[PDB]
């Protein structure tokens, strides 16, 4: 049957519309799950190094092995409870850690493919053309998309750059190693870390695993940083049908400053991430996560202090909340780097009736 | 000018500068009486015969201890102030010696045109009057302050270091007809323990407390009504030295989206030395306290600041003991208790 | 608690300096631009010193004199030098005698071997050494410890493996191994005289030296009695750990923060670099200790000192340091190097990672890489230097030479090739 | 046969048919010789062609432009799967076409979009374009009430040529320095513009300064405005503040010189950003906001 | 769909015998024609394979 109730610290005043809450350690489930998914989600709950762009390949690889051990009953026919077990796994991935827009389009994917063919053809014939397709699929539409934006940065990229970079996007990474190794230019870059997860750090060791000159910042140390520095970039989730960046948490005060400081913003994002959902402010649906992150008093992850603070459900009238995803300004970002080689983000949904 | 002549009629100057140097003496304040007391050794100690020598000594004095150290800038300040209360009663002093016209108090046109006493008791009450005026700030700004916060209305505080504005949230808060909720910017590498500090403080007083990352800034910014400075030092044009960290973005956001920010200092904090550089004032901290290991970290180098410069644009209000002032008129105060030739030293 | 004594060991390590300490003393020479002596001395004021004692023989008249410029000859100083005089060349056990002949020893003195530089606070340090003798009669002397850059690898001298107790923080073994230079002894051992003792065993190798030793009035007798330990390291804790006098302690103080002490030339210029970037919390040069020095702090961990002067055009790395009165031209590539006071730089230069100590001239189209440049020596036109080349005391390179990785010159006007007079050895030219 | 030799044809006359028009006809005379039957003979020396013609420019931008139209119509073409021969024919009859085409374009912006000055409104004119004085010559023919004011354009003294071309038509006018252009906004109504070319993220490819202009006219709420030719869509992105693909240099610090000979090498090519833009005249209907981007995103089905 | 590597069927629409310049076409092959030149092109491969074997042996062209 699964856990409900019993949810730790205080529910506050302002901002209360998304799920925060759960199963963290295991008691008593059904006995048909397969444990790949419970596994997925078990490391999705306590991630920090996935952001966006991975976690939807992982899905779908997932998706693929479940459908590689899929075997089909011998009463009733391929799609009878197979619906009702996807509606199961979806459930559970919301219970872990609330479902994005990409992995929305797999799903719905998914739901069309499952359409397409009726029950009528043989076990082994039919899922060997299925997983097939898929593959080809992701090839198509994910690593090759990747690959062309890499390259559209690649004749982008002028002579003497340098550049102040955040968040732990794939695609980032790939480009900065890419300009590292292939195009052996003159780069500089500038990391930003963020309090929730370890990215920029993530990010910086990644440079060093590379070889790469690298200048390590925060949220706070802004104003001393620019003080010749030019190119600033950042990591997208989603864009919106109205053309708001909806992404991570620390972008869109760095955009504004960058905004303030004479040069613009560039944002990298694919051709599959764009959505129908019409949202103008992170009150409407936010990624909100438990307390636990904001506990651990600076250096590293492992060290548990025993210092000043480590209580709050004693504590009376006391509010620690903090957002995950956020919606940046419009006008700030100029430019867009896509599946179209290049474009303006006031384009919003040109790809999404063009499918 | 050397420590030669001062080693066994003054010794306690060695101690100051390796107060300064080492950071055994800590907040502005006690530095500031630190000063007060120095001051006060010279004066019952020193001999003078002349007024003009002891002046030239007091500037010489004065300016070593600003070699010594740039960012104590109470410590300056103060000395600054009684040299111009010194200076007023010698003005006097000469008129009765000798044996005047001006449209206000103090006159441009002075300069262009060709213009023994117990002077020292007067010097002195002046440096117990400076105490005085350091002892109590908030009880003449809360006459003041809690006039602005209404109800139902958002603070977003930057910098909880300061002891000052602190005080100034609770005398508002003790109202019981003033309700407010506030928002807490951290201030990651220089902040952190503090902003958790004043946190648990506000827990403790009864009022609704929110801690907001340093990332989390710009999606509650629809809601936020005041902005309130924790700075440090105060200055001429306007600009403001604040209390380390997480000041200057979140003064910007502010300006962008035309919210009015507020600042809490005092006149002992106020220097008549204008800030032309921010790379000759501004300190910086460490780098060990961000990340681990050594050998790696010679490739990752790693920056990171105390003390936040923020331009006199943003900032609209700098409500102090004697009343509330603007960027655009604070010049004037400073004259009023630094006078014109005590800023060069 | 108060009232304490300095006794610091100078001019030990010579020689170890292959090229270098001939003519001048080991501890005058500057590290950045200024003497190494300060340093300690500063470090031994913020610990709390009431008398200072140095340790001179080789150059002690140069030493004196320093003393005498020095700032804490003057009546204003809580501490007074008084240097102690002695026959040349001897080892730390018939200083310690000498020392002990004299006879001022009185409490828990301070004992330091060499030169050492670092930011943690000493009152805490000294309550602790106080709370722990207060415990037992027989406790002997502290040791300092800090964590080091999680894997060893660039330690080789000393890379010492300390098996050390939780509780009571007590060393139990001491053994120096040349493994990851030359591979031919990678071996272990443990005594089996403290086992069914101490029961929490944590085996470490990740520790980096120190060697600052506060000294109950016990060590100089103990030193008297024993005279077969001639070192303080590898002999007398091994001895002491062995039960030479039973049922004794000594103390090994672990701190998370950075604490190394200067030992041969790649590890003096990672300290150089350390000190560059905000590694030392307090220990910045813009603070001014000398009282004639005027440096002054500006963006991406530069330094820069009054009268300092650059031309335009000249684009620059990560963290570089320069002294005053120098003269730098147009077209220099500076990349994470410390140009000395009164330097004149010529015009299109390229230098990375290198060092550059007191008035130095750097020829014109000359390039720079890891390579050390010491005091009145002087570079000519196309000069090409590799990494961790040692150029000594007014050593005179002229013009057109190339030099390849680890080349060691002479400092004074023997062994070791190239030579103080003009030309380094390309062509034979020298006494 | 050559291209470029075509180009330099016209000099002296011009202020007629638009350039990126002659360039299209150039083009294919060029192609209705050497037989467009074929693929593989002919549009890879057309690209070859293109490529001389690019590497030969002095100072052009519109005729990449016109080039990639000109392929891109090619390519459309031969999506009908009937004969070689028609097809061909079509294609070589469509340029000549295309020529005839932009005088009815004209025609079309002169007699439609005219509307914006009518009621006395003052106009600011900067960048030559021939649409733009075409529209006001031929709304002085409906006899309605407007002012002119004039800012001094200085490539090679253009200024002084356009205030001659509106001494014909006998309407007063005055001269403006472009640095006093910040002091007299008050009783000029609206800002108009010609164009060198629109960018991919919306924004303009223009001449000697712009983006000031763009930049008073955002402080104080007035309204700014591009007219051009709808064939002036390269793929091209000015993704920072000071960055074009220009054939002059870019901000270059000359050496210390003493008889004064190196001076004028200020920027003669300037870019705005996207929002700066209110109204877009073209032939093709009225529309701004992000028609562009869409119209190049239909050209290259991407 | 196709991009980089994957194996596409073409079949030759204009040829100038002279110089060098091939015409190629995709729309007007069929369903059956795919098989066929994939099989062909594996005919080919084998039997460059089949002639590089001997090319290192004797070490001839």
């Amino acid at each position: 049957p699964g856990i409900s109730s019993v949810i730790p610290t205080v529910l506050e005043q302002s901002f209360d519309n998304s799920s925060l809450i759960s199963v963290k350690e295991l008691l008593l489930n059904k006995d048909l799950i397969h444990p790949s998914i419970l596994l997925l989600t078990s490391h999705l709950a306590h991630y920090k190094i996935v952001g966006s762009i991975p976690r939807c390949i992982a899905m779908l690889e997932v998706f693929q092995i479940v459908i590689k051990d899929y075997q089909t009953p011998k009463g009733t026919t391929l799609s009878r409870n197979l619906t009702s077990y996807l509606s199961h796994q979806i459930d559970l991935l919301k219970k872990a850690r609330p479902l994005s827009v990409t992995m929305g389009n797999a799903i719905r994917w998914l739901k069309q493919e499952i359409s397409l063919i009726d029950p009528s053809t043989p076990d082994k014939a039919a899922k060997k053309d299925l997983c097939e397709k898929i593959g080809q699929f992701a090839k198509e539409k994910i690593e090759l998309a990747d690959q062309l934006i890499i390259d559209n940065a690649s004749t982008q990229i002028e002579e003497s750059t340098t550049i102040v970079t955040y968040g732990s996007s794939k695609v980032l990474t790939e480009l900065l190693l890419h300009n590292a190794i292939s195009l052996k230019k003159n780069i500089k870059v500038i990391v930003v870390d963020s309090r929730p997860l370890f990215e920029g750090r993530k990010m910086a060791e990644t440079l060093r695993n590379a070889g790469v000159n690298v200048m390590y910042a925060l949220i706070t140390s802004l104003d001393t940083i620019f003080n010749d520095v030019d190119y600033v970039f950042l990591g997208a989730h989603s864009i919106l049908s109205n053309g708001f960046l909806y992404s991570r948490a620390g972008t869109a005060m760095l955009a504004m400053s960058a905004k303030r400081r004479n040069i613009p913003v560039l944002v990298c994002c694919e051709s599959l991430k764009f959505s129908q959902r019409v949202q103008l402010d992170s009150v409407t649906f936010n990624e909100l996560a438990d307390p636990n992150d904001l506990v651990n008093i600076d250096y590293e992850n492992p060290v548990e202090r025993r210092g000043n603070k480590g209580a709050l459900l004693n504590q009376f009238i006391k509010e620690r909340k903090f957002e995950k995803k956020k919606l940046a300004m419009e006008n700030k970002p100029k430019g867009n780097k896509i599946g179209g080689k290049k474009g303006s983000e006031g384009e919003s949904k040109d790809a999404s009736n063009e499918e | 000018h050397p420590n030669a002549a001062t080693s066994d009629v003054n010794v306690t100057i060695d101690t100051f500068v390796a107060k300064l140097k080492r950071r055994q003496v800590q907040g502005s304040y006690a530095i500031a009486l630190e000063t007060l007391q120095l001051l006060m050794r010279f004066i019952s100690a020193a001999r003078w015969n002349h007024v003009n020598d002891l002046i030239e000594q007091i500037r010489d004095l004065g300016n070593s201890l600003e070699k010594a150290h740039p960012t104590a800038f109470s410590c300056g300040n103060v000395i600054r102030r009684i040299l111009a209360v010194l200076r007023d009663e010698v003005e006097e002093d000469t008129m009765s010696t000798t044996v005047v016209a001006e449209p206000l108090i103090s006159s441009m046109f002075n300069l262009l045109q060709k213009p023994k006493t117990d002077y020292r008791q007067v010097a002195i009450q002046g440096i117990k009057d400076l105490i005085d005026e350091i002892k109590n700030i908030d009880e003449g700004i809360q006459q003041i302050a809690i006039d602005l916060i209404h109800d139902h209305e958002i603070l977003l505080t930057p910098t909880p270091d300061s002891k000052t504005v602190l005080k100034f949230l609770i005398t508002a808060r003790e109202r019981s007809n003033r309700t407010f909720t506030v928002l807490v910017t951290e201030g990651f590498p220089n902040n952190t323990k503090n902003a958790h500090e004043f946190a648990k403080k506000l827990a403790q007083h009864n009022i609704e407390t929110l801690v907001v990352p340093d990332s989390a800034v710009f999606a509650l910014m629809s809601r936020v009504g005041k902005v309130i400075i924790g700075t440090k030092a105060v200055f001429v044009n306007g600009g403001t030295i604040s209390s380390n960290s997480g000041v200057s973005s979140v003064c910007e956001c502010a300006r962008e989206f035309r919210t009015p920010v507020f600042a809490v200092a005092g006149l002992y904090k106020l220097s008549p030395l204008y800030p032309f550089d921010v790379e000759k004032f501004v300190e910086f901290g460490g780098s060990q306290r961000i990340l681990p290991r050594m050998d790696p970290r010679k490739r990752l180098d790693t920056v990171n600041q105390i003390t936040d410069y923020v331009p006199p644009e943003n900032i609209d209000i700098y409500i102090t003991n004697v009343g509330g002032f603007n960027p655009s008129f604070i010049y004037r105060i400073a004259w009023d208790n630094y006078k014109q030739i005590d800023v060069h030293l | 608690e108060d009232r304490l004594q300095a006794v610091v060991l100078t001019d030990s390590y010579e020689t170890r300096f292959m090229p270098l300490t001939a003519v001048k003393p080991r501890c005058l020479l500057p590290l950045a631009n200024v003497p190494l002596i300060e340093y300690t001395l500063e470090f031994l004021a913020k610990a709390g010193v009431h008398e200072v004692f140095l340790i001179c023989s080789s150059h002690a008249n140069q030493i004196n004199d320093y003393i005498e410029n020095s700032k804490w000859n003057l009546p204003w100083s809580p501490f007074k030098i008084t240097t102690i005089m002695s026959p040349e060349a001897r080892c730390t056990g018939d200083v310690m005698r000498d020392l002990d002949n004299r006879g001022i020893i009185t409490g828990d003195f301070i004992l330091v071997s060499g030169d050492v530089l670092t930011n943690i606070d000493f009152s805490k340090m000294l309550e602790f050494h106080k709370k722990m003798h207060l415990q037992d009669k027989d406790h002997i002397s502290t040791m300092c410890l800090s964590k080091a850059s999680t894997y060893p690898k660039t330690r080789t001298i000393e890379p010492a493996a300390f098996v050390l107790d939780k509780s009571t923080s007590r060393c139990i073994y001491y053994q120096d191994l040349p493994l990851p230079s030359s591979r031919e002894k990678t071996s272990i051992q443990i005594d089996p005289e403290l086992l069914d003792n101490v029961d929490e065993f944590v085996i470490r190798n990740d520790l980096i030296d120190c060697r600052i030793d506060i000294c109950t009035s016990h060590v100089p007798l103990i030193f008297q009695e024993n005279f077969d330990y001639q070192s303080l390291r590898t002999d007398f804790v091994k001895g002491v750990i062995s039960s030479d006098i039973l049922g004794k302690h000594i103390y090994a103080y672990l701190t998370d923060e950075y604490a190394v002490r200067v030992e041969s030339w790649q590890t003096y210029d990672t300290i150089s670099q350390d000190f560059l970037g905000r590694w030392c919390y307090p220990l910045v040069l813009d603070s001014n200790i000398q009282d004639d020095q005027t440096y002054s702090y500006e963006s991406r961990h530069i330094y820069k000192e009054k009268d300092v002067v650059l031309a335009q055009s000249c684009k620059i790395g990560k963290c570089t340091a320069i002294g005053s009165g120098t003269k730098i031209g147009e077209g220099t590539k500076i990349e994470n190097s410390v140009i000395g006071r009164n330097c004149q730089i010529g015009e299109n230069i390229r230098i990375k990672n290198s060092f550059i100590w007191d008035d130095c001239i750097i020829g014109n189209n000359s390039i720079i890489d890891h390579s050390l440049i010491a005091s009145n020596a002087t570079l000519g036109s196309n000069v090409r230097l590799n990494d961790g080349c040692i150029i000594g005391f007014n050593v005179k390179i002229d013009d057109n030479m190339d030099l390849d990785r680890n080349t060691k010159i002479s400092a004074s006007p023997q062994d070791l090739d190239d030579q103080t007079l003009a030309v380094s050895i390309v062509g034979d030219k020298g006494v | 046969f050559n291209i470029t030799e075509t180009y330099l044809r016209f000099l002296e006359e011009d202020t007629e048919m638009t350039m990126p028009i002659a360039a299209i006809e150039a083009l294919v005379t060029l192609l209705r010789i050497k037989t467009p039957e074929t693929a593989a003979e002919m549009i890879n020396t057309i690209k070859s062609s293109t490529e001389e013609l690019i590497k030969s420019i002095p100072n052009s931008v519109s005729l990449r432009a016109g080039c990639d139209i000109f392929m891109r119509f090619v390519l459309r073409n031969l999506h009908l799967y009937g004969d070689w021969e028609n097809c061909k024919q079509h294609l070589i009859e469509n340029g000549q076409l295309f020529v005839s085409r932009a005088k009815k374009s004209r025609n079309k912006i002169a007699e439609i979009g005219v509307d914006f000055i009518a009621d006395d409104d003052i106009i600011l004119v900067h960048g030559y374009s021939r649409a733009v004085f075409s529209l006001l010559n031929h709304a002085a023919n409906k006899f309605i009430r407007f002012r002119c004011v004039v800012t001094e354009s200085r490539p090679s003294k253009q200024g002084n040529q356009l205030y001659t071309l509106l001494e014909q038509k006998g309407i007063p006018v005055t001269l403006i320095v472009d640095s006093a252009v910040g002091a007299v906004i008050d009783k000029v109504d609206k800002v108009f513009v010609g164009a060198e070319g629109v960018a991919e993220s919306g924004g303009i490819i223009n001449l000697v300064g712009t983006y000031s202009v763009g930049v008073l006219a955002h402080n104080a709420r007035k309204p700014f405005y591009v007219v051009t030719e709808s064939h002036k869509f390269v793929r091209m992105f000015p993704l920072s503040s000071d960055d074009l693909p220009m054939a002059g240099p870019p901000l270059d610090f000359t050496r210390r010189t003493d008889d004064l000979e190196d001076a004028l090498r200020g920027p003669t090519i300037d870019y705005t950003a996207q929002e700066y833009i209110t109204a877009l005249i073209t032939d093709l209907g009225v529309l701004t906001p992000s028609a562009v981007s869409e119209e190049l995103i239909k050209m290259w089905y991407d | 769909l196709i991009r980089v590597g994957k194996n596409d069927v073409a079949v030759v629409l204009r040829v100038d015998k002279e110089k060098g310049y091939i015409d190629l076409s995709k729309r007007r092959v069929s369903s059956e024609d795919i098989i066929k030149c994939e099989e062909k092109y594996q005919k080919s491969k084998t039997v460059h394979s089949i002639l590089r074997y001997c090319a290192e042996k004797f070490q001839i062209p």
